[PDB]
RNA sequence: UAGGGAAUAGUUUAAAAAACAUCUGACUCACAUUCAGAAGAUGGAGGUUCAAUUCCUCCUUCCCUAACCA
RNA sequence: CUCGGAGCAGAACCCAACCUCCGAGCAGUACAUGCUAAGACUUCACCAGUCAAAGCGAACUACUAUACUCAAUUGAUCCAAUAACUUGACCAACGGAACAAGUUACCCUAGGGAUAACAGCGCAAUCCUAUUCUAGAGUCCAUAUCAACAAUAGGGUUUACGACCUCGAUGUUGGAUCAGGACAUCCCGAUGGUGCAGCCGCUAUUAAAGGUUCGUUUGUUCAACGAUUAAAGUCCUACGUGAUCUGAGUUCAGACCGGAGUAAUCCAGGUCGGUUUCUAUCUACUUUCAAAUUCCUCCCUGUACGAAAGGACAAGAGAAAUAAGGCCUACUUCACAAAGCGCCUUCCCCCGUAAAUGAUAUCAUCUCAACUUAGUAUACCCACACCCACCCAAGAACAGGGUUUG
RNA sequence: ACCCUAACCGUGCAAAGGUAGCAUAAUCACUUGUUCCUUAAAUAGGGACCUGUAUGAAUGGCUCCACGAGGGUUCAGCUGUCUCUUACUUUUAACCAGUGAAAUUGACCUGCCCGUGAAGAGGCGGGCAUAACACAGCAAGACGAGAAGACCCUAUGGAGCUUU
RNA sequence: AACCCCUAUACCUUCUGCAUAAUGAAUUAACUAGAAAUAACUUUGCAAGGAGAGCCAAAGCUAAGACCCCCGAAACCAGACGAGCUACCUAAGAACAGCUAAAAGAGCACACCCGUCUAUGUAGCAAAAUAGUGGGAAGAUUUAUAGGUAGAGGCGACAAACCUACCGAGCCUGGUGAUAGCUGGUUGUCCAAGAUAGAAUCUUAGUUCAACUUUAAAUUUGCCCACAGAACCCUCUAAAUCCCCUUGUAAAUUUAACUGUUAGUCCAAAGAGGAACAGCUCUUUGGACACUAGGAAAAAACCUUGUAGAGAGAGUAAAAAAUUUAACACCCAUAGUAGGCCUAAAAGCAGCCACCAAUUAAGAAAGCGUUCAAGCUCAACACCCACUACCUAAAAAAUCCCAAACAUAU
RNA sequence: ACCA
């Protein structure tokens, strides 16, 4: 948050730009054990806090009397420094991003899609899939998002 | 947790295109299935091992005939990844007491009631 | 090498109570059969179903177990439940799940014992 | 690192008192002693209890012990 | 350390953790909280625990009643007390031995790699490196240098963590000896940048052929200090190497001081003393290999370069040291000889870049364009008796040389 | 009483409140204190000072003659301890002749490199090497040999010792 | 055709798992290890009785068959035997040169006694030695002889010393085949069924019950599963489950009788702890392994695959790693004006506000710049097409790279 | 008073 704030506030035009947080402040406690301790002896003590973020979420939102080109530069800098894959997007680039994914799902010439096979348990494939894979449809592997997967 | 799987019923709703590829008649469904196990039950959960035994499919590549009815289809749906299902075809009708001893189940799924082991004269 | 701490959470070692339905829909019960055990009222007694002092639902007659959804009307002496319904918006009716036993046999028959 | 104990007037000890310090006066030529008055605290926060100086739980704080065998 | 409730464990039941939370070891009302009896539940066994129609007695006309509220609110058998009814454990290590603590380095046996200490392995939080980002510092200037917040990738040197091989033994910290390897380069070579005038620096690219001191101190690794040095590199090799050595340390039995304990004893707190076995069966290896490195002086030159102060470089010439390889004339230890402290000899390369010409892209452009430049061994060994014996600068034996000294 | 320390002041507590001495070390948080000697250089040794987590008076305290195969420091000399080894003698050795043990040993037709694997391979995978057999050396490996690990843990296994 | 070719990780034990560099084993011969009741079962006899007094009998009862190892501690106790060693003591002996000093537990130094340090030796010469160097050597000395003290003990200038070569308590015999929840052993052939929820426990290296597993018996459903049905508090509104006729199937329960298994690994999935480490630890649902075969290089746990023999037939399963990357416009620039304000000064470019006009066109200015200046680009004009693809950007360890190779025939 |  310190990196996001100082970089955005230092790089924005306060007269013609505003910025709002789209994530809450750290609220999830994270415990750590004393250095050098062995396994066991009860859970460790609360150390710091974090905010969970899922793929497809807006982290920070900007607007004002600017175009996308004006903010895309330093929004990409802050995004590149985030602990996950992130990207500066616009009201328009976000929509075309979603139209392109739906266009690919429609013109896909492969008769075999992850979803079709996994929903019908074809090949008994669910013996290697998570229950979550019925809705993730092969686009998610842990915390990673794969925009190429259809 | 790995569990038994519910298959959406849409999976078993054939489309007009499917009838063209495979050549079934939705208005005149076949009576009997030909079912062949083509895949091991090793490395499969026990409940699939059990249904393969109920269907008489313990030996691979060994055609069993079964009724094309909802109860049997319920079992065949659980092990549909272990098996090949084909319709039984009776180009010459059912065997009769006369020709019970002359049938052959051909690879095309047709049960012929006359098996001469001779070349077709024409 | 390092001295370690200790967990401050004691207790929590009781095992499951093994409570729940003992007789599902359509099952044949004899009088006395415990139909379901519970700690709170998930299922309420209906026709020919008694309740023990631990909220145990049991069969009072011999027959078939049914579960239904019925309108719930508390006893006017049950202050807490009556306080609930009095605050409900007009037109709102509470429902609970009830279990019943449909008796299978008649109470008896009239048979000829003498011709005197 | 891990356990235990302890925070009461400005001070030091009690179970909300006492002696000091302070304040007011008296005595003295003056000061001190002395005499007579007066104020002055339950570490903070969080509770319960009919009522919290012995009770919480936490914080803050200081201490005590232990930290061994290869 | 027993018992309940909640989560983990979302929906029949069940479900672990030195997991996350919260509770109980009672109170209160009764005095039919009397008797009896179908059918059932059940804490995964058992024991124990639970619910209940009908009936008998009661009670009885408006939630109560043949089974009180309440979640746990609890303890078997034996035995004891009692006329009988009935009563008795924080038996809390809570399925409960009727009643028993310490200490052992004076120790012993049985086992265990089911389990720790060494090493290996896993892992990489911690450590270390690189890159990405542009805040910031650097007078100005983000990028000569140095860097916050972060981000990504790597390494396997630390401290841990895990407990997978070895407890019918994988003994040893530091040192000696001999060193194999990495390159993340300390020095020597070649480059690029510079807040590079020069002399020195700083930073990066390339380079592992060659090298990388002696002392005082501590058992020491570490460090400090004295002298040097071109430089006194970082690491791995079972913290390389103990059937090669050492044993200061370390860590058994003896003893002392301080502390702890009633005492026996104990204390990664000090202190003094304390047995280091092995005849090599197998593998491996035993003249790779004759190309050499570095400093210094002179000189260039008080030149280049600088306002001065200062002050060099691919050359040129010497003289050394070390490392290899020999040798004995002299010296020295010695003496038909072997030696060093003495003497003699020692011979190529390396790539980072910097530049021409020049298209894709009619200029330019050193070019994962075609292209042109810097800029790619020799020496040694070598013929084959008898295989009597003798001799030898040859040699463990064998082999070799000589005998026209049998 | 600048700080340091407190002759001093207040209060409390105990049976008594550690006296005399002694203290950078058989003693040691900081610490290799500091200072004076000692060396070119000292985490050593000596003399002092600081002052005691936890020095201290027959559990003896503090000095001192003599003494000690005790532990430590040192002048001078001495020397192969070392720089840095060399030479010779005997022993051993090796060869001939005689006599003739031991531990050890699953079987062995018993290479190297990388990888793998019960996580460190002569024996597995992929490569590479490769006629056969004596003798002398060597000690890197054969987790070499020797002793059912003396460490550590476990066993309702022992034993010695001490006790409220 | 002996070898060359191809295939092939001794064995036993122990383990989650052993080619393991874990145990044991030179080899040969011989020796060397499952002992029995209760009940049940099977097969006879007799049968409301049986039995050759006793004891059983509501089909019993008699008889028979068939059944439960080996080696190993450290210890504990009883009674003997031990002081020719050694500890201490008693009686009665013996030795101690020379030199110095002269009171002598004085000095030097032999014999003699001891054992400091070094080396050697380590199945030795020796179950403690040898060589040198040492300490003492008229004394609390050393030593010959005989005798004494005895293991719950002695003796001790305490080292827990020594008491006949291992004394925290001797040795021998006996109790004694001590005991061992612990390790190691456990002997002919062939077939078959067979992998593990939990509870309690001075218990977690073990037991007992359950569970699973085996055998025999009885008689009847078992498994798979259709609707209908199983909660609110309040949803991560989960994958699922439970119940369950049909159906496909052949099991299931009960009765009798037992033992062994109750130290578990990886993989996928849902979680928990740890560091969203671990070949980590803990629950759960599956799978695999601890059982063959073929793949993934070797390879327990991934993929294919199961039922057994012979064949010099055949179809198949799983099964081989792909990828190559950063060029980029050319020109052109006058003017109100240094817009005011601010500021010592600000002139496009400190900061403040405003941002209009000139010429076809050039922002009261986007980036650099300075002395606030000046300068240098960019945005305009003119000429007139630069080619612009699409997103992109990495690497180092330690014995020695690692099959050989190959872009072309359906 | 306090054995189990
Ligand atoms: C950590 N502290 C508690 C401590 C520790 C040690 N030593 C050890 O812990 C040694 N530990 C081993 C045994 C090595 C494991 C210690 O040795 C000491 C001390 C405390 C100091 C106090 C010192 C203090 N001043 C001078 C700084 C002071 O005022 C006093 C006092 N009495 O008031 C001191 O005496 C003091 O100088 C001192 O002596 C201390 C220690 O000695
Ligand atoms: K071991
Ligand atoms: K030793
Ligand atoms: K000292
Ligand atoms: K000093
Ligand atoms: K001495
Ligand atoms: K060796
Ligand atoms: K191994
Ligand atoms: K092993
Ligand atoms: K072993
Ligand atoms: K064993
Ligand atoms: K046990
Ligand atoms: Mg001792
Ligand atoms: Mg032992
Ligand atoms: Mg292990
Ligand atoms: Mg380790
Ligand atoms: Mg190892
Ligand atoms: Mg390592
Ligand atoms: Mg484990
Ligand atoms: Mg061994
Ligand atoms: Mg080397
Ligand atoms: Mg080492
Ligand atoms: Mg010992
Ligand atoms: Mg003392
Ligand atoms: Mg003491
Ligand atoms: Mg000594
Ligand atoms: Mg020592
Ligand atoms: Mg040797
Ligand atoms: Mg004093
Ligand atoms: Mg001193
Ligand atoms: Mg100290
Ligand atoms: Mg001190
Ligand atoms: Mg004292
Ligand atoms: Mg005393
Ligand atoms: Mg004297
Ligand atoms: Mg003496
Ligand atoms: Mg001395
Ligand atoms: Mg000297
Ligand atoms: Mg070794
Ligand atoms: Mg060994
Ligand atoms: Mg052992
Ligand atoms: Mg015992
Ligand atoms: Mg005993
Ligand atoms: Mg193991
Ligand atoms: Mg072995
Ligand atoms: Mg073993
Ligand atoms: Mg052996
Ligand atoms: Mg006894
Ligand atoms: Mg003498
Ligand atoms: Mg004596
Ligand atoms: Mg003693
Ligand atoms: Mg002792
Ligand atoms: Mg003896
Ligand atoms: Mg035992
Ligand atoms: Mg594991």
């Amino acid at each position: 948050f310190e990196m996001m704030r100082l970089t955005i506030n230092r790089s924005m035009d306060p007269k013609n730009m505003f910025a709002i947080w789209r994530v809450p402040a750290p609220f999830k406690p994270i415990t750590r054990k004393s250095v050098g301790h062995r396994m066991g002896g009860g859970k460790g003590a609360i150390d710091h806090y974090v905010t969970p973020v899922k793929a497809g979420r807006l982290v920070v939102e900007m607007g004002g009397r600017c175009e996308f080109e004006e903010v895309q530069g330093f929004l990409d800098q802050v995004a590149h420094k985030l602990p996950f894959a992130a990207k500066a997007v616009s009201r328009g680039t976000l929509e075309k991003m979603r139209k392109d994914q739906e266009e690919r799902e429609r013109n896909n010439q492969n008769p075999w899609t992850f979803e079709r096979i996994a929903t019908a348990n074809m090949l008994g494939i669910r013996k290697v899939l998570s229950p979550y894979d019925l809705t993730h449809k092969g686009k998610y592997w842990g915390k990673f998002y794969m925009p190429k997967r259809v | 947790k790995f569990t038994r799987s519910r298959i959406p019923e849409k999976v078993f709703q054939a489309s007009p295109e499917d009838h063209e590829k495979y050549g079934g008649d939705p208005q005149n469904p076949h009576k009997l299935h030909i079912v062949t196990r083509i895949k091991s039950t090793r490395r499969r959960p026990y409940w699939e091992k059990d249904i393969i035994k109920m269907l008489g499919l313990e030996k691979a590549h060994t055609p069993q005939v079964h009724k094309n009815i909802p109860s049997v289809n319920a079992k065949l749906k659980v092990v549909k990844h272990l098996i090949r299902i084909k319709p039984l075809k009776l180009p010459q009708g059912l065997p009769a007491e006369e020709n019970m001893s002359n049938t052959c189940l051909k690879s095309t799924g047709e049960l012929v009631v006359q098996w001469h082991l001779k070349p077709v004269e024409q | 090498k390092k001295s370690g701490g200790s967990s401050k959470n004691l207790g929590g070692k009781s095992s499951g109570r093994r409570q729940g339905i003992k007789k599902m829909e359509g099952h044949y019960v004899h009088a006395g059969n415990i139909i379901a055990t519970q700690r709170h009222f998930r299922w309420h007694p209906g026709a020919h179903v008694g309740v023990g002092k631990n909220k145990c639902l049991y069969a009072l007659e011999e027959g078939i177990v049914r579960y239904t959804k019925e309108v719930y009307v508390p006893h006017p002496r049950n202050t807490e439940a009556v306080d609930l319904i009095t605050r409900l918006p007009k037109g709102a009716v509470l429902y609970k799940t009830f279990v019943h036993v449909v008796p299978a046999k008649p109470e008896g028959t009239f048979k000829l014992v003498a011709m005197l």
